């Protein structure tokens, strides 16, 4: 059978001498495809373990007294934190960029761009450019349905525009998702029930400016939702993205699984979602339309980033393989049209992103 | 305060 996506495997993080038990959440930090940190004791010594993507063989081991390390997404530069002291440190300069101590420990942290850092308190949330003299600048208070909550992440647009926090925690025996969507242009938090999220840019046919989309999947009782929703008003001129709502099917052997992570494809405006417990679904952007749902593994793949080269996503998995998933360019038309059974998206996906396949319908 | 990192 022709599959819609293609899996490669990268690396195996434990050919490189990581040992399993750093390879997690709060140890190892992947903030684009570009490179892998996690934090190891060896002996006495903390130590961070940078692998460069590019040169994966020769990963360097130095000291640090950091709870925490994340890469830049583009360069070698790292921001490093110990409570309340945050510095920033070009790796080839081996210079100090930038140092800030905060009043209230971070306690969630990520390059939301090339040049900005978020960081996540218990009761607010800042960006911090890397520009100039900059210094943190909050950007709104923490609504208190994420109180108490483990945030496990923290979104943008493009514009910086709209930001999206997420938080979860134990409720009736389930993992339950707590977003807070802000708007800085209207200073407003919207309270969203929601497990993983992301912001794409989409140009309808038909209008001038890209509209801005907001796509978020959620486990509730209702059972599983991915929402597709213009956020802000249309620009001038330009038609309203109609909303999407559309089910997210959970078999009866996974009745404890709930969404972990979403990249969008901008190359093909498609949705990868994967779950807690290694399910991989694919959405059309567009529609919401579900092109295709399978199991990778039993493995919780724990962090996620594009996949510049694919444009696909990119992850590792707590045996420390490092695994992406992207289109299969040739298979993804006629497998929607043979497959799927629905030539409408196989010709609209084959023009839109310009694909093989539509000709023979 | 010192350096969170120490480089060869």
């Amino acid at each position: 059978q022709i599959l819609p996506i293609r899996f490669q495997e990268h690396l195996q993080l434990q050919n490189l001498g990581i040992n399993p038990a750093n390879i997690g959440f709060s140890t190892l930090t992947m903030e684009s495809d570009k490179f892998i940190c996690i934090r190891e004791k060896v002996g006495e010594q903390a130590q961070v373990v940078i692998i460069d993507m590019n040169d994966p063989s020769n990963p360097i081991r130095r000291p640090i007294s950091a709870d925490s390390a994340i890469m830049n997404p583009a360069s070698k530069v790292i921001a490093l934190k110990a409570g309340k002291t945050l510095q920033i440190f070009n790796i080839e300069m081996k210079s100090k960029m930038k140092a800030h101590t905060m009043t209230d420990d971070v306690t969630f942290w990520k390059w939301i761009s090339l040049n900005t850092v978020a960081l996540v308190t218990d009761n607010a949330v800042y960006h911090w450019s890397m520009e100039g003299e900059s210094q943190p600048v909050k950007m709104f208070d923490r609504h208190s349905s994420l109180a108490g909550c483990q945030i496990i992440n923290y979104r943008t647009d493009a514009k910086q525009k709209w930001l999206l926090l997420t938080g979860i925690s134990a409720q009736q025996n389930r993992v339950v998702g707590a977003m807070q969507l802000y708007s800085v242009d209207r200073k407003v938090s919207q309270p969203i029930e929601g497990h993983a999220a992301s912001f794409a840019q989409f140009k309808m046919e038909g209008n001038a400016e890209e509209s801005t989309l907001f796509c978020f999947a959620v486990r509730g009782q209702a059972g599983g939702k991915l929402h597709i929703i213009e956020v802000g008003t249309p620009p001038t001129g330009n038609q309203p993205f109609p909303k999407k709502a559309v089910d997210v099917f959970f078999p009866p052997e996974a009745q404890n699984d709930f969404p972990v992570a979403m990249q969008i494809s901008e190359k093909h405006d498609v949705v990868f979602l994967i779950t807690k417990y290694g399910y991989i679904h694919l959405y059309d952007l567009e529609t919401g339309t579900c092109i295709y749902m399978n199991r990778i593994s039993g493995e919780t793949i724990f962090v996620t980033a594009p996949h510049e080269a694919t444009a696909g996503i990119i992850g590792v998995n707590r045996k420390g393989q490092v695994l992406s998933v992207c289109v299969e360019e040739e298979n993804i038309i006629p497998y929607i049209t043979n497959v799927l059974q629905n030539p409408d998206l196989a010709l609209r996906m084959a023009v839109r992103n310009n694909l093989a396949g539509a000709e023979e319908l | 305060s010192v350096d969170l990192i120490t480089f060869d």
